[PDB]
RNA sequence: UUUACUGCAGCCUGUCGUUGGGUUGUGACGACCCUAACUCUGAGAAGAGGACCCCGAUAGGUGGGCAGUUUG
RNA sequence: CAUCUCAGUAGGAGCGGGAAAAGAAAUCAAUUGAGAUGCCGUAAGUAACGGCGAGUGAAACCGGCACAGUUCAAACCGAA
């Protein structure tokens, strides 16, 4: 087994209550606590899974930690007259996650780049800890890197907040293909959001 | 949806149920002292605080900080005030209840350590310092009950000043307008029965009354918690 | 573990140099974890001031039990430099000692009597 | 409007997560002690609580506070 | 009339271009096959759902418009 040590971290994060990284997560989440909504970091947590989502060790990608509270879309009870079945709403969560909340606010403090991927970080009672990797499509290093020069196109720009990305897709029901997908692909918008 | 009581209104925050914060003086506290410090100081004026319509002492301290204080009864212009566990047990000082002897009388309490004092603030009220543990201390609060208190605790000695306030009779509701003016509370208040069904629980029918009775539970919901809230018993003492 | 003596550490650089003048040294997390893995590392440098943790935290287990000796240094940047790098290097693996091997070897026994 | 019908907020409480370490009494349950997460105070040193509370979810109750209806 | 329907409609917030989304199977089939996606016709008011009430309601196969396939992570090399 000549494992390349990306293999070893993926080993050390595949179950992270009984590893090294409980010991990090109890040492982490008191720095994390204190961090802002959206707090820009050196290196990813977790380097190989960035890796294999597509960060590259190159100028023009950035990779952001994103706070985002747990639990489900939170929502008012309604003031006016409801029919009884939409008068209800502790029980409703919605239907955005909160991998697909965290890229967007990552998409929002961060206005010129574009939200490539995510993934879950760390978590607690109260948060969830997502690291989201951006990328600077108008930096020179990322019009001249042919794997990553396709966001550069125009109908790349706002990929996180139209459904673009990989919470995203798996948000809009299209993970997989065949059965259960017939009213999801091509978009829920097309078929009147009846999937989804 | 019938319209919302008059808590619901001011837990809101409306301009009619709001304090007129600007006409009072300055916000009552003991003066911040690191751990193992002190500081003397002397009052240099008794001043009138609209807040609590009893007087309040400006006192001058060591390091220059003017500050407002709470006025303990028998206080003075020119006394020196002293704080820390170093500072004598005298009425006006500033010490941690653990020092004071029992019996004696305390007020500006602080719920903890370090806190800028809680309880025993109304003119005239005062605080009884029961017993001494080591990690506890007794002290019998002015409503009654035998509260347990840390022993570094700080408090100033004696009667808060300004005792007797509520002895005069109010006499005219003009008396009470214009204290009530310097307040945040609504004056005058409508008695629930006079309102109509869709503002209060108690309001309707053909003739005054609740229809319902008043001592209502502890888990009611907001905007039904009214009347007799939760009670023990009800009635003069029989 | 015992703390290693601070002449022992500058003994190990001055390997790493060495070897780096003469034999073949792998530098890089990644390399140094192939070469533990292949059976190769004769030395086994390792960075203090790794951040993330995760990034070297498994060659101490590996290395231990791939038969090769391991070291902590104190931080990365003369690591990266010892190792003939402008950058850090969380981790330098000599695996041809070359002028330098018993200089190398007497680290190894004076690394597993202190071990 | 209500002890009409069906529900929904709020509130009360069990369980799971947040959530750790040692001790006894039992076969995982209850209590006790600690600081180290966490909470509150202060500008901070630090002080007070502390694996409780708050919070996410789930189960039951109360619930004209509120909604939709019925009352041939 | 409450599940249902009205209807994911009306309305709202974010993003965005000349188009956008979709997109190259962890697919659909049936005993053996096909070979990305979109859109059109049909399957069909059928399966399915439903106080099995009122109503809601596909896809695959198939016939067409148009035809397009690939790039990363990793193994090995190690600044090339
Ligand atoms: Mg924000
Ligand atoms: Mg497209
Ligand atoms: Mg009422
Ligand atoms: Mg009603
Ligand atoms: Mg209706
Ligand atoms: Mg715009
Ligand atoms: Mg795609
Ligand atoms: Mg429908």
């Amino acid at each position: 087994m000549v494992k390349s040590f990306y293999g070893y971290v993926r080993d050390a994060w595949k179950n992270p209550d009984e590893t090294y990284v409980n010991e990090l997560r109890w040492e982490r989440l008191q720095v994390w606590r204190k961090q802002g909504s959206v707090t820009r970091i050196e290196r990813p947590t977790r380097i190989d899974r960035a890796r294999s989502l597509g960060y590259k060790a190159k100028q023009g990608i950035v990779v952001v930690r994103v706070n985002v509270r747990r639990g489900g879309l939170g929502h008012v009870r309604p003031n006016r007259g409801r029919r009884t079945q939409k008068m209800g709403k502790n029980k409703v969560s919605g239907g955005m996650s909160i991998q697909r909340i965290a890229e967007v606010r990552a998409d929002r403090r961060y206005p010129n780049l574009e939200v490539l991927n995510s993934y879950w970080v760390g978590e607690d009672g109260k948060h969830k800890w997502f690291e989201v990797i951006l990328v600077d499509p108008h930096h020179p290093v990322i019009k001249s890197d042919k794997n990553l020069n396709w966001v550069c196109d125009p109908s790349s720009r706002g990929r996180a907040t139209r459904g673009k990305t990989s919470a995203g897709r798996k948000g809009r029901g299209m993970a997989t293909r065949g059965k259960g997908t017939e009213k999801t692909r091509p978009s829920i918008r097309a078929y009147k959001s009846r999937g989804k | 949806m019938g319209k919302r009581l008059i808590s619901q209104n001011r837990g809101r925050g409306t301009p009619t149920y709001r304090a007129p914060s600007h006409k009072y003086k300055a916000d009552l506290r003991h003066p911040r002292v690191d751990e193992n410090s002190s500081l003397r100081g002397e009052v240099v004026g008794i001043e009138h605080d609209p807040a609590r319509s009893a007087p309040i002492a400006k006192v001058a301290f060591e390091n220059g900080e003017e500050l407002f204080l709470l006025a303990s009864e028998g206080i003075a212009v020119g006394n020196i005030i002293e704080c820390g566990d170093d500072a004598e047990v005298k009425p006006g000082n500033i010490v941690p209840i653990g020092n004071v002897p029992e019996g004696f009388f305390i007020c500006n309490v602080e719920s903890k350590p370090n806190d800028g004092g809680k309880f025993v603030r109304s003119s005239g009220v005062y605080a009884t310092v029961v017993t001494h543990e080591a990690t506890r201390t007794a002290v019998s609060m002015p409503s009654g009950n035998i509260k347990w208190l840390n022993p570094k605790c700080r408090a100033v000695v004696g009667i808060v000043a300004g005792s007797g306030r509520v002895d005069r009779p109010w006499l005219k509701a003009g008396k009470k307008y214009h204290k009530m003016k310097t307040r945040a509370a609504k004056y005058p208040r409508v008695s629930a029965v006079a309102m109509n069904p869709r503002d209060h629980p108690f309001g309707g029918g053909a003739w005054k009354h609740p229809g319902k009775p008043t001592t209502v539970s502890r888990n009611a919901p907001p905007g039904r918690k009214v009347g007799l809230i939760a009670a023990r018993r009800t009635g003069m003492k029989r | 573990k015992f703390d290693v003596p601070e002449e022992l550490t500058n003994k190990a650089l001055e390997a790493l140099e060495l070897a780096r003048d003469t034999g073949k040294i792998k530098k890089g997390t990644n390399e140094a974890t192939k070469a533990i893995e292949r059976g190769n590392a004769k030395l086994v440098l390792i960075a203090e001031d790794i951040e993330p943790a995760e990034i070297v935290a498994h060659i101490g287990p590996l290395s231990e039990e791939k038969k090769a000796p391991y070291i902590f240094i104190k931080n990365q940047k003369e690591l990266g430099a010892a190792s003939g790098l402008g950058v850090s290097c969380a981790t330098v693996a000599i695996v041809d000692a070359g002028k330098a091997a018993e200089m190398v070897q007497d680290i190894a026994q004076k690394l597993e009597a202190l071990k």
